[PDB]
């Protein structure tokens, strides 16, 4: 019931945390490269 | 997972959430 | 009440995914910038 | 939407959520 | 129980807005500097 | 406040969220 809307967020909070980490490394590579 | 693959689960999961709620 | 807070996360969510999109959308023009 | 608005939301929605996850 | 979930939910939410965060003032500090 | 501990604090998070979404 409402225990379903929580899975679903729980599922789009661990996408959040996909596209987190993606971004974090990229921008870690942007930052040492332009320095 | 590319990003065409995340943003497309995000608008699914959305809209499950949302019907989730209006139904809760 | 345990329905509004979850309402309210989603709220939330929804903000993060908002900037996830947006810096995703810049760190890809920067990488495209310097090849 | 800019980043000053998604800001004050962020705050906004937080506090809410602590206020009701006391009382429930 | 689903109060729990939606207490430590709050805690990823929390995370994942103090991710954003970080990388936002970090992108803006680059995309600063090539200009 | 490291990117160290933000990974070791959200696979604690996930863990305990994952562990309560089962029980109930």
């Amino acid at each position: 019931n409402l225990l379903r809307a929580i899975e679903a967020q729980q599922h789009l909070l661990q996408l959040t945390v996909w596209g987190i980490k993606q971004l974090q490394a990229r921008l870690l590579a942007v930052e040492r490269y332009l320095k | 997972m590319t990003w065409e693959e995340w943003d497309l689960k995000i608008e699914l999961y959305t809209l499950k959430i949302e019907l989730l709620i209006k139904k809760s």
